[PDB]
Parts: structure tokens; C-alpha cells; sequence
């Protein structure tokens, strides 16, 4: 009773704030409490000095005046004028036998005034969303009950009533009042509101399987607060755009366009701008939340920018006892907005190519790019850090660019030439760059951020930068290649076993990782019934290709640091000394054997160290394929 | 009333009234090339709760 008036005004003021567009919110009017226009439900004789024909007539026609909630004539309706309570005094002098019945037909009376005072109290303009049509599917009963009192009307009226006939008739009314009246208190006790009494609703049905006499009373009344709920629902589901002004719904939608506009730099769609509300569900739809969420979480993204999105069919759901319409129109629903997702994706907003201008670059498709560009860079590029001016190297690209063939792709231009600002420490120095460093950022377009994240652009550019090293080294034991086209017999040896070692290092990368699972993701985001599974398979794609090259392995791998160091050492060693020889046999060797030691230790510990790992063993076996440098220390 | 004075609006854009009612606030003067930018301008107290403020603003 008292309670009512405070959650009512707060519940008003969640709306106000949350919605911008609200206008003109009600001050509920002062007049209904002073003035009743709630409640309408609020000589006298000692009946035991009576002769009885006066007394059997007289108990039974104020009796029936009595059960309304107000006062009759000789039997009193004690003054609450409140709470599912009510008690009457009948006459404390009447004979004990009749009496006795009186008393027992009491019970239908408090238990209807009671179940009159629910109807009253909660008409009121706020209150929960079940609340409100439950009142009114409450209501209902009322009427029915008033059809038997209307016969029972026509009965009193014509002369004639006695109370054994009263009593045999109340006997099948009684409990239906009493269910109601239950409900009532239990509605009104736990301040639930909302859906949490959708929660009490769908729990009291389970609970009544000895008659289903009231089963079947608390599945009317679900079955009836469930039809705008739905229709609510199908509104979410069908378009992005929620066509009830009101939020009554599980799903809530925060307002972050102030944050993410023409950029997203959360991903708040797929985070919890659409979010799930514990408090509103039914727990009947607990089992579909998910899906029910997923559903139009995806249709706001294509019902946004300008594609003609709308139901392609529409079918009535209702709560039905442990039994479901709901789950069939979920499903279709789901697949509908999943379909019309990837569909106006895949072909509007092409993520093929932008996928594909991805493997072209930081995969690397096309190498006549790459041999043009690192020469005609290179020499900006091995200059130490801040002495690099990122205008030049963008020019230089938009040479290299287009005099190669590729010129292809749509986007290639998104490709800017930047550097990572904490070099190694983005893996898991600051003066040099350009020697340990080559990095891009490729920009991902507006639905393509969603999809392509930043983590995922950072985790390209760490694979790229592994892939810089193998780089750098082979071209450098190309150049000194030709300067031999005095010397060391086993330095070129030394020089042929890096060399042999760089190319199948990217070859396995090539033939192992990149085109394989390039394969198969070309068929595992187009066989996908929704986009929760086509993030899985982006996400799995790079997971994959990180995890069975050398970017995870359990010891992180120091000596391939240490090993492409002393590649670098042979390499500007034998250039020296080769120009300031011709341009010796013994100092020469001396230098060139202590980078042989070195350069064996190092890659006898790379293949110890990847041998307790472990498919991706493949590495292993192909160093060793000849059966020379075929591990000769013990680990493990 | 207000609905058809919205679809008087989108048919041939212009309406009459002697009576604050609509979402637009007129000035009665024709002008001489000042007319675009005057003429018509955003009453915001007439906009409907079931509106919002892009509907009034693209169909002024």
C-alpha cells in the first residue's frame, strides 16, 4: 500500500534521463487521494433475541451484503480499508448452529475484498509492465465470478435464499478466490516488478501439478501478459530500430553514439552497447538469450546505412505450459539476421578484398613489390631512429607500388609506413629502427573494424616484423653472393648453409601456414549460420597462423636473435674484407670460423628447444633433411 | 492536426496557420534573397514525443 507510491516516482525518473526525446512526463493528480478514484470497496440488531424465521432470512440476506468488503446490516466489516486483509463480525449472540456455518462462508469473502484491493490500489499510471496486464487479466475472473453472483442476484431477489443452499453453492468459487487471493499477496509482498514478475508467473504455474485447477489460472494470466511482450520482442527483432517508446525490453541499448561515431574504437556493438538485463528476463526466454540478443544486434548494422531491411514473416509466440512457439521463430529469426548481415557484407564493404589486401602485404602475395621497395628504402631505412621521416618512405612507396604489377587490389594506398613507438616490447632497440623494425598501418573501414580488431591489426604487424629478419638476411647473403660471384673454401660453405636455412624458413611459412588456412577460412566464412561464428573463424585463422610459426614457442627462442646477429656479423665481415682485399686466407678463416661456431651453437639450440615442443614439427624435420647439423646436443 | 499539418508540409511545403501549432516558425515577410536562410526557422516546444528532433529538422 504504502510502499507503491515511492518505486513509482523513481521508475519515472530512470526514463527521464535515459531519453533524450522524453517530453511533458505526467504529475500523477493530487485530487485521486483526496477524493476516492482508487479504492471504491471502503437499525443494527441484536439478531440473537429474534424469533428464527426472521433470523435464517435476515443472516442470509446481510451476509450477502457483507462479502463485498463493506458493512451489511447485523454482520460488521471490521475497518481496514487496506491490505490483502479483512475480517467481519457477525453477531456475537446468534445460536451456535447457525453460527457456526457463518463463520465458514467468511472465506470467500476475505479472499474476495482482498482480491477487489489489488485491482484498486495498482491502476495506478506506473508500476511494472506484467503488473499492468496482469490487473486487467485479473479483471476477467472478476466478471465471472460476478456471473454466478448474478444468478445468485436473481435468486435473492425473488423472495427465496436459504444458507445450506448458500454454503453448497460457494464450495466451487472458493478456491479460485483463493488462488487469486495468493497471488495478490505474493505479487505485492516481494516488490517485484517488471519481469521479475514474469519470474513469479512462469514459477507458480510449475509448481500446482496435483489438480491443475490453478495450474491452468496462472497459465491464463501468463499466457495473456506474454502478448505484448512478444509483439515488443518481434518490434526488436524484425528491424534494428526498437518501435516501442518505451524500454521495457531485456535488451537495453546504452548510449554510446556520442563516443563512436564514424569510427569505433571499442567495438561497443559486439561489447555491451546492446546488452541483456537479468532483472527482465521471464526465465522462460533465459534458454534463447543469447540467440535473442545476437539476433538484432546484428540487424542494426545493415538497418543503419541504408539497406531496405524488413520481417519476412511474422507469426504469433505465447508462453505455453513446458511446451514452446517461442523457439522455432527464434531460430528462423536469428538465421534471417544473420544471412542478411553477411549477404550485404560480403558484396557492399567487400571484406574479401579487404582480407585478401591483408595476405598481400603482411602474409606477402606479391614479392616484386617487396624486392623494389626494400632497395629503394632501404637506404632511409637503416639510418637510426627519428632520422627517418615518414613523407619520404610514403613517397618511395607510392613508387614501388606503382611500377610493380601490383596495382590490382583496391586498397593499397590504406597501407602508411609508421613504426612500433616500444619496439621489441610490443612482442611477448629505442635508438635503432629500421634494422629490427617494419611495420604498417593498413586501416580498417567502418563494419571492418568489427571484424578486423586492433588486436588483430597489432598481431599482422608482429608477424610481419618476424618475418622482417628473414628478410633482411637472405638479400644480405645475396649481395655478398655476388661479391665472391685469397677467399675461405668453408666460407662459402658458411654462407650457403644461411642462406639454405632463410629460404626454407619462409617456404615452410608459405607452403605450411598462410595458403592452408587461407583455404580454409575462404570456405569457413561463407558455411557460417551466424557472425559469432565468423569472428570465431577470423579470430581462429590468426590464432592458427600465430601459433604454429616461431611467434609461440615455450622458451620464446633468444638464440634466433642471437643467430640472426651473427648472420649480420658474416655478412659485414666478408664485404670488408673482400673490397680491402682485391678491390687474407688466414685472418680471414679466423673471423669466418668463429661465426661458424656461433652460428651451429645457435641453431643446434633452436632445434633442441623446438623438439620438446610439439604438424608443426615440420620445421624441425626439414632443417635436418639432409642429415648434417642433425642435432648433435642432448636436452631434456 | 499535427500529422496533417506534417504531410501539408512534405507535399508542398507550405501551410497556413494563425496559431502556434507546428513545429515551424514562420515569418511572414517574403524575403528578397534573405528568404532560404530566414523565413523558416526550428520551433522546438511544437515537436511531438513520438518525433524527434532529425524528423523536424529534414522536413523543415
Amino acid at each position: 500500500l504504502q510502499q507503491s507510491l515511492e518505486l513509482k516516482r523513481k521508475m519515472l525518473r530512470d526514463k527521464q534521463n535515459k531519453k533524450n526525446s522524453g517530453q511533458h512526463l505526467p504529475i500523477f493528480p493530487a485530487w485521486v487521494y483526496e477524493r476516492p478514484a482508487l479504492i471504491g470497496d471502503f437499525t443494527a440488531l441484536p439478531i440473537g433475541t429474534l424469533p428464527l424465521a426472521s433470523q435464517e432470512s435476515a443472516v442470509v440476506e446481510d451476509l450477502l451484503y457483507v462479502l463485498v468488503g463493506v458493512d451489511g446490516r447485523y454482520v460488521s466489516a471490521q475497518p481496514l480499508a487496506g491490505r490483502q486483509s479483512r475480517t467481519f463480525l457477525v453477531d456475537p449472540n446468534l445460536d451456535l448452529s447457525i453460527r457456526e456455518l457463518v463463520h465458514r462462508i467468511l472465506p470467500v469473502a476475505a479472499s474476495y475484498s482482498a482480491v477487489t484491493r489489488f485491482i484498486e490500489e495498482k491502476s495506478s499510471f506506473e508500476y511494472g509492465q506484467v503488473n499492468h496486464a496482469l490487473a486487467a487479466a485479473m479483471r476477467t475472473l472478476v466478471k465471472e465470478h460476478l456471473i454466478l453472483v448474478s444468478q445468485l442476484e436473481q435468486l435473492h431477489r425473488q423472495g427465496l435464499l436459504s444458507l445450506q443452499k448458500l454454503w453448497f453453492y460457494i464450495q466451487p468459487a472458493m478456491r479460485t478466490m483463493d488462488i487469486l487471493a495468493s497471488l495478490a499477496t505474493s505479487v505485492d509482498k516481494g516488490e517485484c516488478l517488471g519481469g521479475s514478475t514474469l519470474s513469479l508467473l512462469h514459477d507458480r504455474s510449475f509448481s500446482y501439478t496435483g489438480d491443475s485447477q490453478a495450474q491452468e489460472l496462472c497459465l491464463y494470466l501468463t499466457k495473456a501478459a506474454s502478448a505484448p511482450y512478444f509483439e515488443v520482442l518481434e518490434k526488436w527483432i524484425y528491424r534494428g530500430i526498437i518501435h516501442d517508446p518505451y524500454s521495457e525490453f531485456m535488451v537495453e541499448e546504452h548510449e554510446l553514439r556520442k563516443e563512436r561515431i564514424q569510427e569505433d574504437y571499442n567495438d561497443k556493438y559486439w561489447d555491451q552497447r546492446y546488452t541483456i538485463v537479468q532483472q527482465q528476463i521471464p526465465s522462460f526466454l533465459q534458454k534463447m538469450a543469447d540467440k535473442i540478443l545476437s539476433t538484432g544486434k546484428y540487424l542494426n548494422v545493415v538497418r543503419e546505412c541504408g539497406h531496405d531491411v524488413t520481417c519476412p514473416v511474422a507469426k504469433e509466440i505465447i508462453y505455453t505450459l513446458k511446451e514452446r512457439a517461442y523457439v522455432e521463430q527464434i531460430e528462423k529469426a536469428f538465421n534471417y539476421a544473420s544471412k542478411v548481415l553477411l549477404d550485404f557484407l560480403m558484396e557492399e564493404k567487400e571484406l574479401v578484398a579487404h582480407l585478401r589486401s591483408i595476405k598481400r602485404y603482411f602474409l606477402m602475395d606479391q614479392g616484386d613489390f617487396f624486392v623494389h621497395f626494400m632497395d629503394l628504402a632501404e637506404e632511409e631505412l637503416r639510418k637510426p631512429v627519428e632520422d627517418i621521416t615518414p613523407p619520404r618512405l610514403e613517397a618511395l612507396l607510392e613508387l614501388a607500388l606503382r611500377m610493380s604489377t601490383a596495382n590490382t587490389d583496391p586498397f593499397k594506398d590504406d597501407l602508411k609506413i609508421d613504426l612500433m613507438p616500444h619496439d621489441l616490447i610490443t612482442q611477448l632497440e629505442l635508438a635503432l629502427s629500421g634494422l629490427e623494425a617494419f611495420s604498417f598501418d593498413y586501416i580498417v573501414k567502418w563494419p571492418l573494424s568489427l571484424i578486423i580488431n586492433r588486436k588483430a591489426l597489432t598481431r599482422y604487424q608482429m608477424l610481419f616484423r618476424h618475418m622482417f629478419y628473414c628478410k633482411h638476411v637472405e638479400r644480405q647473403l645475396c649481395s655478398v653472393w655476388i661479391s665472391n660471384k685469397q677467399w675461405f673454401a668453408g666460407a662459402f660453405t658458411l654462407r650457403q648453409r644461411m642462406l639454405n636455412f632463410v629460404q626454407n624458413i619462409q617456404y615452410y611459412m608459405m607452403f605450411e601456414v598462410m595458403e592452408p588456412t587461407w583455404h580454409i577460412l575462404e570456405k569457413n566464412l561463407k558455411s557460417a549460420s551466424n557472425i559469432d561464428d565468423v569472428l570465431g573463424h577470423h579470430t581462429g585463422f590468426l590464432d592458427t597462423c600465430l601459433k604454429d610459426c616461431m611467434l609461440t614457442n615455450p622458451e620464446l627462442l633468444k638464440v634466433f636473435s642471437k643467430l640472426m646477429s651473427v648472420c649480420v656479423m658474416f655478412t659485414n665481415c666478408m664485404q670488408k674484407f673482400t673490397q680491402s682485399m682485391k678491390l687474407l686466407v688466414s685472418g680471414f678463416e679466423a673471423t669466418i670460423n668463429k661465426f661458424d661456431k656461433n652460428f651451429s651453437a645457435h641453431l643446434l639450440d633452436l632445434l633442441a628447444r623446438l623438439s620438446i615442443y610439439s604438424g608443426m614439427a615440420s620445421v624441425i624435420s626439414r632443417l635436418d633433411f639432409n642429415g648434417f647439423y642433425t642435432e648433435r646436443l642432448e636436452r631434456l | 492536426p499535427v500529422l496533417s499539418f506534417l504531410y501539408r508540409w512534405i507535399y508542398d511545403g507550405e501551410l497556413e496557420d494563425t496559431y502556434h501549432e507546428f513545429f515551424v516558425a514562420s515569418d511572414p515577410t517574403v524575403k528578397t534573397d534573405r528568404l532560404w536562410h530566414d523565413k523558416y526557422t526550428l520551433r522546438k516546444s511544437m515537436i511531438p514525443s513520438f518525433m524527434t528532433m532529425d524528423q523536424s529538422r529534414k522536413v523543415l
